[PDB]
């Protein structure tokens, strides 16, 4: 009865400090094994299993190993890193649909907590580049078909809880 | 527990061989290779500073993996963390009958779960050695060892 849960998405979006952070529920290590944690979601426990792929952003030849029986894929992306958002619609979800037609997936914004940033909006500012909003954000969640799109934070934790019982949700089918 | 590593990585590779058409296994081989070694790399640094609550730059990461890549003649990418060998193996009908079998008369969703990633991590490892001779785990574990103390 175990939920397969599989995060895809590009580097640098943050994929392995999100498990690792949900999981934390000690040292940050830099390969995240297979994790398995008990949720309650309406008087129910169910059993969620969470796979990393992180390391095989272009490791086309190793990817598709990781997809069958998926349940569900939480297709990250920045909302710092325009070019995550970008390569979403681009190689993530023609590259789930693919291998998983019938797989739900939540679309997933990372790393909101840079969002409120100088820096960021200023070295961002550069490339004639913006972060991203939640607007158009869904906007491209409906447009590839995801279950919803929800955002958090690694590390401020906020919405992360949330990501994973919409994942569980979404699985449920 | 015992379980034919032949079968499994023949299983393995036709599952490689559906990407393409020409059955190919070429470059997947190329690319695990870089990967499950990177990944036993950062393992082994992970294992390190774990015990040592010690925290080594990214640069001196970058010297480490050098190092091991001059030391071992093989491409790495510091990046490396997931084999797709551990992930096939995690969907395999065959490998998991002997989860099971090897779960016995534990079935707590959890206890499962963790009796399968820990077989996952000594099956794989046990698939990359027999066709991956390019270096043993244990050599590569070592070698990264000595780089850490030369390095780190």
């Amino acid at each position: 009865q175990t939920i397969k849960c599989v995060v895809v998405g590009d580097g640098a979006v943050g994929k392995t400090c999100l498990l690792i952070s949900y999981t934390t529920n000690e040292y940050v290590p830099t390969v995240f094994d297979n994790y398995a944690v008990t949720v309650m979601i309406g008087g129910e426990p169910y059993t969620l299993g969470l796979f990393d792929t992180a390391g095989q952003e272009d490791y086309d030849r190793l990817r598709p190993l990781s997809y069958p029986q998926t349940d569900v894929f939480l297709v990250c992306f920045s909302v710092v890193s325009p070019s995550s958002f970008e390569n979403v619609k681009e190689k993530w979800v023609p590259e789930i649909t693919h291998h998983c037609p019938k797989t739900p997936f939540l679309l997933v914004g990372t790393q909101i907590d840079l969002r409120d940033d100088p820096s960021t909006i200023e070295k961002l500012a550069k490339n004639k580049q913006k972060p991203i909003t939640p607007e158009t954000a869904e906007k491209l969640a409906r447009d590839l078909k995801a279950v919803k799109y929800v955002e958090c934070s690694a590390l401020t934790q906020k919405g992360l809880k949330n990501v994973f019982d919409e994942a569980i949700l979404a699985a449920l089918e | 527990f015992v379980i034919n590593h032949g079968k499994l990585t023949n299983q393995l590779l036709q599952a490689v061989a559906k990407q393409t058409r020409n059955g190919d296994t070429q470059q997947w081989f190329q690319q695990e290779q870089t990967t499950y070694i990177s990944r036993t790399v950062n393992r082994t640094l992970d294992d390190y500073c774990r015990s040592n609550n010690s925290v080594i730059s990214k640069e001196t990461k970058g010297h480490i993996f050098r190092a091991v890549e001059n030391a071992l003649q093989q491409p790495l990418d510091m990046n490396g963390a997931q084999s797709s060998i551990g992930h096939f193996l995690q969907s395999n009908k065959y490998f998991n009958q002997k989860v099971d079998e090897q779960c016995g008369k534990r079935v707590d969703p959890i206890t499962r779960f963790n009796t399968q990633t820990k077989m996952i991590e000594q099956v794989s490892q046990e698939i990359f050695e027999r066709n991956f001779s390019g270096f043993k785990v244990s050599e590569i574990k070592a070698i990264t060892q000595n780089a850490i103390l030369e390095h780190v």
